[PDB]
RNA sequence: ACUAUGGUUUUUAUU
RNA sequence: ACGACCAGGGCUACACACGUGCUACAAUGGCGCAUACAAAGAGAAGCGACCUCGCGAGAGCAAGCGGACCUCAUAAAGUGCGUCGUAGUCCGGAUUGGAGUCUGCAACUCGACUCCAUGAAGUCGGAAUCGCUAGUAAUCGUGGAUCAGAAUGCCACGGUG
RNA sequence: CUGCAUGGCUGUCGUCAGCUCGUGUUGUGAAAUGUUGGGUUAAGUCCCGCAACGAGCGCAACCCUUAUCCUUUGUUGCCAG
RNA sequence: AAGCUUGAGUCUCGUAGAGGGGGGUAGAAUUCCAGGUGUAGCGGUGAAAUGCGUAGAGAUCUGGAGGAAUACCGGUGGCGAAGGCGGCCCCCUGGACGAAGACUGACGCUCAGGUGCGAAAGCGUGGGGAGCAAACAGGAUUAGAUACCCUGGUAGUCCACGCCGUAAACGAUGUCGACUUGGAGGUUGUGCCCUUGAGGCGUGGCUUCCGGAGCUAACGCGUUAAGUCGACCGCCUGGGGAGUACGGCCGCAAGGUUAAAACUCAAAUGAAUUGACGGGGGCCCGCACAAGCGGUGGAGCAUGUGGUUUAAUUCGAUGCAAC
């Protein structure tokens, strides 16, 4: 995956690289992570969705 | 593009359709025949249509 | 594979001040025997000097930016089907085949000498309509001088 | 987007 | 006697083709002269120098050292000169033949060597197909064990590259 | 006579990166796991995951040897003076 | 023999949706019709040919005809006892569900025989016939080719009244009721709120995967159970044959129904572990290739297994690992 200025260097995370297919972002599946972050992101989306 | 040299066409609007090889040096023999071709369209499916079309079979 | 390397290290010739004229003993020589290709270096090519450059020390170096190729075509298979693939030559090997071919058909004819059969061949290295011209034409010959297999 | 054709092989101790 | 001494057969017999190697069909060739440089092995019925004679092989006379010293032993290709201008050829070698030279219990049969006489096929090859790395490949030289004698097999050492 | 009894040799995968085992772990169990994933290598080579952490054979260590420097011997080998 | 509301059933205003018909509403190109535009090949294959072509085959415009079929939206989303159902609107209609009140008063469950249902196929009669397509006839390729591949083509495919009830009819789980634990993601009502949130918090109806416990040989099933238990029905008792055989039934009929045995094996069956391998799904190296360059077998020599053979042509070795 890969958005915007990257490319120039660095800006963290990194999820361009080791890619290939299958099985990324693991340590961010089965409990601790979402909870009512992705709720109040998605509302602000609806809210960004009028007209 | 050499059968159409008295109807005196200078600008020309392209459509491009389907996947096959010889869609590029299509649009070169034709720039190499004196036209203004600023506009090329792709309309490659993305299906629609074609009735539903039947399929069934294996992958 | 895992081998690669490469390149091998080359000097111009210590009586000739030429790094094209120390690969042209390897030509036209057999067994190792350079000393029968040296009895025609220069000697032989006060005959070529007549319609290349001037004087021995250039009449082959003048075509050195026509006799070495900068493109080509290769062939490669995939399943039941082959492919010719158009490539860039590479700067090391861009650099070479100077002399690789350029008097291939000297080798044997039973008519003049090697000293003369020499001159026969030079003689079309700009030219290209005399003998085995299917050695030095082919980079081309997958590409723009026959369209027919694209 | 893509190669189309490989049949037949007659047996024995795990000291 | 399925034990093995003597004397002959053989294993080099050919009513089938073939595999691996060699050498030709040659002109950076072949033949004949000139010119320039080695490594590693071998030597007590030894290595055999030099010299003479015999178309020659070799025989006779006979040195030096049992070998870092004496000997096997003019390394060849490379360079130069002479030559054919592509002819079944100055190419090519199998066969049909001669006369000598050596070893050995003995060589007709089932050996080597030399100098000469006849000189075919072969004009780069079915269906197709082998191989490859840097002092290496290529190519041209050298030595040795098996021997009384006797390999294109076997094992090794230089040049040029 | 015959390795279809054996002392003892010897063929080939291949000189491949592979094969086992201690004390654990997995399964109803014979057994499997450890050695299969990740970055890497000539390689089970070196590391990280991870139910394993380690050990022996193969590999590697170890040892010889070549390209440099240093030193002992000199005719019959060598020969700058 | 009287009650009860707690299973079963009913009414208001409302709700999602490929449930079942019939009538409406539309287009596409292969096709067909006419008049134009207009041409040397068209089709297919690894490669071709049968076939179709200058008499226009091939390609295509314009207004008309016709048969199968419905992309989008459509979602790990719905409807229902199965089999089935996906252009769109209407009329008629089956099934299911919500808010708050009002009712009947055990009216419930299972089932021999009955009674009622079929995806696709086969069939009686009358329509249908674009594109495909069993049968059948040719072109390939094969020592076959009669097949896969290519060109044609009848029954079939569709419609309608009927005939025959088949299945991997599948989650292989007879029917009903009840108790037993959590998560993520869909989906449709409704109370209070003009949602003024592109909906919040209570609370009915549905719902795909994960999986604490329990079952199991292992796969699988999982509060939606193959778990823990009752109510009613029918089902097996060792394979090999075989729902085949004998008989009636019902159908025009292939079938469907209840359903063996002489003989034969003294045995078979289910699950997945380690080898062995692939004409697999993936990764990594080697003159295995690529690229370059020099050879081999035909002639004539050197030489040996196997074959021929005198009088013996010694034994042993015949895959990579002999000659």
């Amino acid at each position: 995956i890969k958005v915007r200025e990257n490319e120039p260097f660095d800006v963290a995370l990194r999820r361009f690289k080791r890619s290939c297919e299958k099985a990324g972002v693991l340590a961010e599946v089965r409990r601790r992570e979402f909870y009512e972050k992705p709720t109040t992101e998605r509302k602000r989306a609806k809210a960004s969705a009028v007209k | 593009a050499d059968a159409v040299k008295e109807y005196g066409i200078k600008n020309l609007e392209v459509m491009v359709k389907g996947p096959g090889p010889g869609r590029e040096s299509t649009i070169r023999a034709l720039n190499a025949a004196g036209f203004r071709i600023t506009n090329i369209t792709d309309v490659t499916p993305i299906p629609h249509n074609g009735c539903r079309p039947p399929k069934k079979r294996r992958v | 594979r895992r081998r690669v390397i490469g390149q091998r290290k080359i000097l111009p010739d210590p009586k000739f001040g030429s790094e094209l004229l120390a690969k042209f003993v390897n030509i036209l020589m057999v067994d190792g025997k350079k000393s029968t290709a040296e009895s025609i270096v220069y000697s032989a090519l006060e005959t070529l000097a007549q319609r290349s450059g001037k004087s021995e020390l250039e009449a082959f170096e003048v075509a050195l930016e026509n006799v070495r190729p900068t493109v080509e075509v290769k062939s490669r298979r995939v399943g039941g089907s082959t492919y010719q693939v158009p490539v860039e030559v590479r700067p090391v090997r861009r650099n070479a085949l100077a002399m690789r071919w350029i008097v291939e058909a000297a080798r044997k004819r039973g008519d003049k000498s090697m000293a003369l059969r020499l001159a026969n061949e030079l003689s079309d290295a700009a030219e290209n309509k005399g003998t085995a011209v299917k050695k030095r034409e082919d980079v081309h010959r997958m590409a723009e001088a026959n369209k027919a297999f694209a």
